[PDB]
């Protein structure tokens, strides 16, 4: 698949295939460069292009591995903000689905692990590099991921309200108030907390939650 | 699964020789199943023109040296049927002395059969598998068990007179070193590569000295086993270790005199001012005693698993794994003759005494070679 | 199977996150407090402005190759610098000039005394862009310690007859000119 | 009318007459937590109050609940004990 | 003494000129002698990056010629057969040799030896290794390691010294390491592994302690090689001691008020033999009992007080329950598709409640029984900085719960034709069970939809609905041929009554309309029972019936899993009875059974007993409609027979067909050539049915564990019979007695199941060694979807 | 045209020999030969032995570096006594080094450091290899009796034809033929010194193999039995001792009937026993190191 031409010609072919838009042959060429010439005038450029091509080709695990190795090998690289942005993007990408999205399914009830990891990476990027070129999109993605996590917690609290586990409902809504205070899911969950307090005949706490709802729903 | 996927081709071919004489088989007699495929020390014993032979399960047999006719036979395999008929797992080789026939066993038993008819005068339990050849001297029978313990059974009644511990490595070569009489002492080898000397009275250690280079990386490269019999001559001890050095040591002080990268687990011969040796690669060699200089070497039998050499009629004799007996001139490596004796291989040492050469094949057939 | 020219330089997503509702704080009623926030999911207020969604170019930042023997190559805002070694000396400037003459670029200014030059316009035939960029460049060679060093800078970039000053585009087409220079120097050697 | 299997919904933390009899006013929060265990429920709206709720809903047999409210002061010293052994 | 005007480097490929210059004693300055050049060369080599270094002078210019140590382009392991490339590759990487790294030729021998060492660790002591260095164009090299693997070392003997209570053969029979391999055990070997000797020694210790030997001790163990190193000897020196009896077990410590039950767990028959595994099981049982009450982390340690003089052992068990743990959160990981509530509603452990662990295991087995996940695991993690709380995390791997069926029949020969169907058990991770089926031809149309919500109420009440449509009328009605048009709806509601039992009740409606039926004994008998009096000499007739039915059912399910179960039994009873008001009256009931019994502790070898029963009949003077009849045979009931072929066969009265083709392709009772009642091979089914099957499930021999969960192989023996209870044997004495149930068909063969991307696929080859005249045989059968 | 200034002549265990070392010893040996009147052979045969001596020197130097052995300035001050022959010619400066290298200081000082370090590590390793037995000392002392028997003192020239520790028979007969040919040439009238410079693996080859004046008992025994029967100038055939074939020439001899009057004879006998043991163990260990070490001559 990969001939034995010097690194210059392999890199030229890889760049040509990336510009054309074919990720698989370009992936082959950059992998050949990385494995055969791990040092030289092309190093790190090959790894950045590998990350980009893995992301665009939906090879998310390989993109994560490449990003991890690049981060742990070149922490001082000037373009490490791009690497962290790509880490956030590939973690958010692992949080999506095709068929469910096609059918308009709300996926906030599913596993939030990848959303949590993406939030962590994007927060790292934004705090470490405020002036980066990707900071605005990173902030928008953080606002979305925060809303998603609050919605997951709301789904769990709603289920436990249905089941009749009032301590679990109160704890879940308290965790929402302590973690995602400013999300819409928290505003929707507060009535669940008030109902859970009342069902356990803790009227003083239901009164406090009702005061909060009256003071803010307006 | 697949029987056609594993094989290593590292065996020398049968050399062509012009025999200066015609080897002959005076007589042959079957002795049980024999050693078999198992690695053992069992071999005949010559005493007062009587040939004593044994078997892995045990078929102790006495045969005439002149015509292999037998005078008495016995079986030591569950004579009283304590449990079915279990094999005795004899592997000590026949020892003969004072009208007694001593044999070891891998069940940690030592038998001391009688000469007149085979009656078991005594049987003693020992510290472990009695792999070593029993050594009779000073009224004691020395055994060297597989778990690294030198015991000295009493000759008369088999009571353990004393015991000595020897270090045992995590891995070693099957077999044990037979002590030497020396002068009121016992010079023995060990699987750890340290030659030791112990007084005959009790187990007071006299000296110990390392013989193996053992500069390896893993266990298989540190196989320093001294499985040969140290040879005492004029107050110097000759020892030979596997993947180690052929060294000479002071009998009492224990300091080495000279060393040579030569290893083997087959007993060597010290005759006059010469040392006949068979290395671990089946390379017959001749050295001198004062210093190691390889007087001559032969490699035509290389990697043909050979038995220990024996000096017979002024020439060296060695068996091979295919049943061929080879004669070698002492002065030079040229083969003096060659013969086919048995289809089953020869593993255990030949016996050369009283102008008679005997061998035992893996199948248990005792052969006498003449002329 | 089916594909579009813009699948490149685009986010592998639906861009739905731009429609997420904004976050609003909760007011604490009188006589009580709201639970203390953990601060684990706090979003700092950054005032920066930048491209979002499909308008953000995620193509990897083009880093100078530094083909000819060198180190500590860099890409500035609108300029790029490459440090060379191996005893080039004053001979560096002729080679650079020859390299840019091999590209038959429209060199407008040639000040050999100052080791400087400037061109009118060069175009790039990239399969990656939906519209081809073009830029005006100035190249020079100056002494540093033991040896000379080359520098390439862009006066401006243009698309479809109008100027553009995006940082990513400037970086990309300065690494482009720097790679051109380095490849020419390596070929000459 | 509701003839379908429903599992037991246990909620809160286990309370025993001995444990509830071990706590007394003046106890610090560490001692109370040692005697009764970590509470699964506290007051997050600006008070040092611990709620020990003991719910048991074996099925369709009817729910029972014992709630023990412990009000501490700013220093962490137990100030008031309110034990309700049954629902209203 | 000369001024260095310039320094020029030649041959540098990997080392940057800057690094080399930093590695130089020279600074392009001046005041340089010959010795300075020599020291420069020595320093460059001391860096360890160069194989050859040279310095030349060209006037006032310094030309440095360096031959960098060539770079490894590729490493090819050729000839290795037992050690796999990835393993050996990792070992060589660990040794410091990898593609791109400069090849220090002063160590090739070393790495060769290292490889041999690894083979030694593999049990191949007489193995040889050689390195071949092939020069490439860009001063790179390919390092091909040629391997000559030696003959493996085999165990010639395993010896135990000091054993008098048990013979050596019995003791070593339980060992993994084996001296002799039975002639019939072709898959066995005499290979020696250190980890196995360690486990065999532990096995011997357990055997001796389990037969009563508190003082058993292994003095030592020896492993030896034959000089040629192709044989291995193992010796174990042991000390039996003597047999001991139990005097009593007394428990002490903080029992947390559970002394009565713990003491009931520690019961011994006075004077019984000591037993180590029994003591371990008592410890484990006490731990489990404490865990049931929330004591997740107790300390239970048993020490035996031995009495050598009396030779009796008294066990002292110290128990400290500790704190009662509470659950803080229950988290689910890996449910990328399944909705969170789908997993959470199977939990028996509430989130904010005291721990019991029995409930956690119950939730785990509920999730496994669900069938939506390939693997389910549980992890109880202590909350950091909390002495009384834990988090329960369930990690799941999702399956392909759907299955697809597709095909095309006659094609474009007559109009168009196709067949399709989909069945999902976790539609879009919502937990809904959805299913669509359809077929189109010029001779038939069929449609069917089914949607079930397993949790219509939080407690588990399920609500399901079904629609179906079926037609046999030809397009444009070319001629009055046999036609059967039906449709109907069915609504069902189910609810649990135990952890394993559930009931179902529902209402169904079905409309049927047959016309131009061929006169035959069974159908005409049923029609007469209905009161109809159709003609027998001609094929023109019609019949229409609306039916309302009450459906009931009961399912017991305690299977190990929802797919490829290895334990447990499942029973499913279904039935329907017509509501008074229907055009015809009858009742019907069916009963399916499937039991799994494992034979191996790993559940690899299983025995499956499957069964199916069915009976139906009329209530008044009516009879069960012939379109509700039972059918047997096929990949679902009795493999080796054509689908729906077992059972009574149609008997036709002489008559004239509505059409007369010149091909003579008409039933035997056609009026043209026949004038007497004649039989046929057309299966019509019966109102009574009984099927059974016994399967032995074995591990697939030629697949690794990575696919073990995906493939199942079994050997089956099937029996089955169908009969018509109302067959008037008094008449029709010249034809087989279809009312006799003794005509039992049997088959035996091999079946393979694969969880393919299109759902389950089942292949089977069956010989029907017992069959009766008229039965159609089909040895090789292929099917898609859940079978039975 | 470009002129080569320096290059690597040999690669050894992580070390290199430079062409400025081969040339230095070439000039040294040429100067000694010219002063000694002993003509020396063609560039290449002299080059092979010099390269061998440099390989052995580099090996020993790297062993010293590995083992943490270093040399003091006072050691250089002492070596100035004999290495520079200041006792014979009364001048301190490097102007005595008129032959080559332009009277430079650093070069000859480093050369002396190289010799001291080699000698030190050689002595340490050989001494740590020696085993002395009281019985042998008693035997040799009782041999040192009857008017100091064998008081013969000899100045000899030695040639060693090397063989590996584990040689093949092919190599054995090759070495045998070589040794017999050298012996035949020496006995037929060929100058032994010229033969020694051309044909010898010993360290003393570059010096022509001269061992200097010694006492017969100091011989490792391998030579004394044959050597007791020999006149001035005789050639002794090939022998063996583990390291290869040995050839000896009797350059000179001098005997006297002096007797030292045991109390003071035991110490002297121990001294001579140590001398022989050091000579033999030194040869054995230098042969072992040569076989073991990594080397790749460069051309």
């Amino acid at each position: 698949e990969v001939p034995d031409n010097p690194p210059n010609e392999i890199y030229a072919t890889a760049q040509q295939k990336l510009q054309d838009g074919n990720w698989r042959q370009a992936i082959t060429q950059l992998e050949a460069l990385d494995n055969r010439y791990p040092f030289g005038p092309y190093s790190q450029q090959v790894q950045l292009d590998l990350i980009y091509a893995y992301y665009k080709n939906a090879d998310l695990p390989l993109a994560q591995a490449a990003i991890d190795r690049f981060i742990r090998l070149n922490p001082t690289h000037p373009n490490i903000d791009y690497v962290m942005y790509m880490r956030g993007l590939t973690n958010m990408a692992l949080d999506d689905s095709a068929l469910q999205g096609f059918f308009g399914v709300d996926r906030s009830d599913r596993d939030p692990q990848h959303a949590r990891a993406a939030f962590s990476d994007f927060s790292k990027l934004v705090r470490g590099y405020p002036n980066s070129q990707y900071t605005t999109d990173a902030t928008k993605r953080l606002v979305f991921l925060k809303d998603r996590l609050a919605k997951y917690e709301y789904s769990v609290a709603e289920y436990y309200t249905e089941r009749g586990a009032w301590v679990a409902v109160v704890n879940r809504v308290e965790g929402m108030l302590r973690d995602y205070p400013d999300t819409q899911a928290t505003r929707d969950a507060l009535p669940l907390m008030e109902n859970a307090y009342r069902q356990m005949q803790m009227n003083a706490q239901a009164e406090k939650v009702a005061k909060i709802i009256a003071a803010n729903s307006s | 699964l697949f029987n056609s996927e594993e094989d290593v081709v590292k065996m020398s071919p049968l050399p062509t020789v012009e025999n200066q004489f015609t080897p002959t088989t005076a007589w042959s007699t079957s002795v049980g199943s024999g050693i078999g495929n198992f690695y053992s020390n069992l071999h005949p014993a010559l005493a007062d023109n009587v040939v004593y032979a044994a078997d892995r399960a045990g078929l102790v047999k006495a045969l005439n040296a002149d015509d292999g006719k037998e005078i008495w036979s016995v079986s030591l395999a569950e004579k009283d049927g304590w449990f079915s008929k279990e094999p005795a797992l004899l592997s000590g080789g026949v020892t003969v002395s004072g009208g007694h026939v001593y044999i070891g066993s891998e069940k940690a038993q030592v038998y001391a059969l009688n000469t007149s008819d085979g009656t078991v005068a005594w049987q003693t339990k020992v510290a472990g598998e009695a792999l070593s050849r029993p050594v009779v001297s000073d009224g004691l029978v020395l055994i060297h068990t597989s778990n690294g313990q030198l015991q000295a059974l009493n000759e008369a009644d088999g009571a353990v007179k004393w015991t000595v511990n020897l270090d045992m490595p995590s891995l070693s070569l099957r077999g044990e070193s037979a002590p030497t009489t020396a002068f009121g002492a016992a010079v023995v080898g060990g699987d750890n590569g340290r030659v030791s000397a112990v007084l005959m009275e009790q187990g007071q250690m006299i000296w110990q000295q390392r013989i193996s280079q053992a500069t390896g990386s893993t266990e298989i490269d540190r196989l320093s086993d001294v499985d040969t019999t140290p040879v005492v001559v004029n107050g110097v001890v000759f020892a030979l270790a596997y993947n180690g050095n052929l060294t000479a040591l002071d009998l009492r002080s224990g300091q080495i005199m000279w060393k040579r990268e030569l290893g083997s687990v087959n007993d060597f011969i010290v005759d006059g001012n010469r040392i006949y040796l068979v290395d671990q690669n089946d390379r017959v060699m001749a050295l001198t005693i004062d210093g190691g200089v390889t007087l001559w070497t032969q490699s035509d039998l290389l990697h043909r698993l050979l038995t220990s050499p024996v000096l017979y009629n002024g020439n060296l004799v060695v068996g091979d794994s295919e049943g061929y007996l080879h004669w070698i001139n002492v002065e030079d490596g040229r083969f003096v003759a060659q013969q086919k004796v048995d289809s089953s291989g020869f593993q255990t040492e030949p016996v050369a005494a009283d102008g008679k050469l005997l061998i035992q094949a893996k199948d248990g057939t005792v052969y006498s070679i003449t002329r | 199977c089916s594909s579009d020219s813009r699948y490149k330089r685009q986010v592998s997503g639906d861009e739905a996150y731009l429609e997420a509702a904004p976050l609003a704080e909760l007011h604490a009623p009188a006589g009580m407090i709201l639970p203390v926030t953990s601060g684990d999911y706090a979003i700092p207020v950054t005032n920066g402005s930048g491209a979002v969604g499909k308008a953000l170019d995620i193509r990897p930042p083009a880093q100078p190759l530094a083909l000819v023997s060198g180190a500590r190559t860099q890409f500035t805002g609108d300029t790029a610098s490459l440090l060379v070694e191996n005893g080039r000396g004053n001979t560096l400037w002729p080679q650079v000039v020859s390299v840019l003459q091999a590209k038959n670029y429209t060199i407008t200014q040639r000040d050999d005394a100052g080791q400087t030059l400037t061109t009118d316009w060069v175009q790039w035939n990239r399969l990656d862009e939906d519209e081809q960029y073009r830029g005006r460049y100035q190249i020079s060679v100056k002494p540093q310690g033991y040896q000379q060093a080359v520098t390439v800078k862009l006066l401006n970039l243009e698309q479809a007859g109008k100027p553009v000053a995006d940082a990513a585009s400037m970086q990309r087409y300065s690494t482009e000119m720097m790679n051109v220079i380095s490849a020419g120097l390596d070929k000459s050697a | 009318e509701r003839v379908v299997y429903r599992p037991d919904i246990n909620q809160g933390n286990y309370l025993t007459a001995n444990d509830v009899s071990k706590i007394r006013v003046g106890m610090t929060q560490q001692q109370v937590a040692y005697a009764l265990g970590t509470p699964l429920m506290s007051d997050p709206f600006g008070t040092n109050t611990w709620f020990y709720v003991f719910r048991q809903q074996p099925g369709h047999e009817g729910v029972t609940q014992q709630t023990l409210t412990l009000t501490f002061n700013s220093s962490g010293v137990l100030t008031n004990i309110d034990n309700k052994p049954a629902l209203s | 003494g000369f001024v260095v005007k310039d320094i020029h480097f030649e041959g540098l490929q990997r080392v940057a000129v800057g690094a080399a210059l930093l590695s130089m004693p020279v600074r392009t300055g001046d005041t340089v002698n010959d010795e300075d050049i020599s020291n420069t060369i020595r320093a460059l080599f001391a860096t360890g990056n160069f194989e050859d270094v040279r310095v030349l002078r060209d006037g006032d210019t310094l030309l440095v010629q360096v031959k960098e140590r060539p770079t490894i382009a590729s490493i090819t392991f050729s000839g290795n057969k037992s050690v796999k490339d990835d393993m050996l590759k990792q070992n060589l990487e660990a040794s410091g040799v990898r593609v791109g790294e400069s090849l220090d030729r002063t160590t090739i021998a070393d790495i060769e030896k290292g490889l041999e060492d690894f083979y030694y660790s593999v049990g191949k002591y007489s193995a040889s290794v050689k390195a071949v260095v092939t020069p490439l164009p860009r001063n790179r090299v390919d390092l091909k390691l040629v391997f000559q693997e030696g003959v493996s070392a085999e165990i010639q003997q395993i010896n135990i010294v000091g054993n008098h209570a048990f013979t050596t053969d019995e003791l070593i029979s339980h060992f993994q390491l084996r001296d002799e391999v039975p002639w019939w055990n072709v898959v066995g070997d005499r290979k020696y592994q250190k980890q196995k000797l360690a486990g065999d020694l532990e096995t011997l210790r357990s055997y001796y302690l389990d037969r009563g030997y508190a003082r058993f001790n292994i003095d030592s163990t020896q492993v030896s090689l034959t000089p040629d190193k192709k044989g291995i000897y193992v010796t174990v020196n042991i000390t039996e001691g003597d047999q001991y009896k139990l005097s009593g077990v007394e428990v002490s410590g903080n029992l947390a008020g559970h002394s009565a039950e713990i003491e009931q767990l520690t019961k011994i028959e006075p004077g019984e033999l000591y037993n180590g595994t029994k003591v371990t099981k008592m410890e484990d049982d006490i731990k489990k009992l404490l865990g049931r009450y929330g004591y997740a982390y107790p300390r239970v340690q048993s020490m035996p007080e031995i009495n050598d003089a009396d030779k009796t052992v008294k066990l002292r068990v110290n128990v400290d329950a500790g704190n009662r743990f509470y659950v803080r959160k229950i988290r689910f990981e890996g449910n990328d598709t399944s909705k969170d509530a789908v997993l959470r509603r199977e939990m028996r452990q509430m989130e904010g409640a005291w721990l019991g662990s029995d409930l956690v295991d119950q939730g785990k087995e509920r999730l496994n029984r669900l069938g939506f996940f390939e693997t389910v695991d549980t992890d109880t993690q202590r909350v950091p900085g909390s002495p009384d709380q834990v988090d329960v995390v369930y990690k799941v791997k999702e399956r392909n719960t759907g299955s697809f069926n597709f095909g095309i029949g006659y094609g474009t020969e007559s109009g168009v034709s196709f067949q399709a169907g989909v069945q999902q058990d976790n539609w879009l991770g919502t937990g809904y069970a959805v299913g669509i089926n359809g077929t189109k031809n010029d001779y038939q149309t069929y449609a069917e939809l089914s949607v079930t919500n397993p949790y219509f109420t939080v407690d588990g009440v399920s609500l399901g609905g079904r629609l179906f449509y079926n037609d046999f009328q030809a397009d444009d009605a070319d001629l009055s041929d046999y036609t059967n048009k039906s449709y109907g709806t069915d609504v069902t509601l189910g609810f649990p009554i135990n952890e394993y039992n559930s009931l179902r009740a529902g209402l169904g409606y079905v409309h049927n309309s047959l016309s131009n039926m061929q006169p035959q004994v069974a159908m005409w008998r049923y029609l007469y029972s209905m009161g109809e009096h159709p003609s027998t000499s001609d094929q023109d007739n019609s019949f229409k019936t609306d039916d309302f039915t009450f459906n009931y059912g009961w399912t017991y399910n305690k299977l190990d899993r929802g797919y490829f179960p290895t334990d447990g039994s499942r029973v499913n009873l279904t039935g329907k009875v017509t509501i008074p008001g229907s055009d015809n009256e009858y009742y019907k009931v069916t009963l399916d059974t499937a039991t799994y019994v494992p034979i191996d502790d790993d559940h690899k070898w299983v025995v499956l007993g499957r069964t199916r029963w069915g009976y139906g009949d009329g209530l008044g003077g009516k009879e069960m409609p012939f379109y509700e009849n039972f059918y047997a045979g096929g990949s679902s009931t009795v493999r080796g027979f054509q689908s729906n072929t077992i059972g009574p066969k149609a008997v036709y009265f002489p008559h004239q067909a509505s059409n007369y083709d010149p091909d003579y392709d008409y039933e035997c009772a056609t009026q043209d050539g026949a004038k007497d009642l004649c039989k046929s091979d057309d299966a019509v089914g019966g109102n009574a049915m009984a099927v059974a099957s016994l399967e032995f499930i074995t591990p697939t021999p030629f697949i690794s564990d990575k696919y073990a969960n995906s493939v199942r192989t079994s050997f089956f023996w099937d029996m089955g019979t169908v009969w018509d209870t109302n067959w008037d044997s008094s008449q029709y004495s010249g034809y087989p007695d279809y009312s006799d149930p003794s005509n039992i068909r049997m088959s035996a063969g091999i079946a393979l199941q694969w969880m393919s991307p299109l759902g389950p696929l089942v292949f089977s080859y069956a010989q029907p060694f017992k069959k009766y005249d008229g039965d159609k045989a089909e040895q090789f059968q292929f099917n898609i979807g859940k079978t039975w | 045209a470009p002129q080569v200034v320096d290059k690597v002549a040999a690669v050894v265990n992580n070390g290199v020999v430079l062409e400025s070392d081969v040339d230095g010893l070439m000039q040294s040996v040429k100067l000694n030969a010219a002063q000694a009147r002993q003509q020396l052979p063609d560039d290449a045969t002299l080059r092979h032995q010099i390269m061998e001596r440099l390989i052995m020197d580099q090996i020993i130097l790297q062993m010293g570096q590995k083992m943490g052995v270093k040399i003091s300035d006072e050691q250089l001050d002492q070596a100035i006594a004999n290495i520079a022959k200041q006792n014979n010619m009364t001048l301190d400066q490097m102007r005595s080094r008129l032959a080559y290298d332009g009277l430079n200081y650093n070069t000859y000082r480093n050369q002396i450091r190289k010799e001291m370090i080699i000698s030190e590590v050689r002595n340490n390793e050989v001494r740590r290899r020696i085993t002395i037995l009281p019985q042998e000392v008693e035997s040799l002392a009782q041999q040192v009796g009857n008017q100091n028997d064998a008081s013969t003192e000899l100045n000899l020239s030695h040639i060693l034809i090397p063989l590996p520790e584990n040689p093949t028979s092919d190599q054995v007969n090759e070495a045998e033929s070589q040794a017999r040919a050298i012996v035949d040439q020496a006995r037929n009238g060929a100058d032994f010194g010229k033969l020694a410079i051309a044909h010898s693996a010993d360290q003393q080859a570059l010096n022509g193999g001269q061992m200097g004046w010694g006492r017969i008992q100091e011989l490792p025994g391998i030579f004394a039995q044959a050597l007791s029967t020999a006149k001035k100038g005789d050639i002794v055939g090939p022998i063996r001792s583990g390291v290869g074939f040995h050839i000896l020439k009797v350059n000179d001899l001098r005997g006297e009937s002096k007797n030292i009057s045991d109390a003071a004879q035991k110490d002297r006998a121990y001294r001579m026993l140590m001398n022989r043991k050091f000579s033999e163990e030194a040869a054995s260990w230098m042969q072992e190191q040569r076989a073991s070490a990594y080397v790749k001559i460069l051309s």
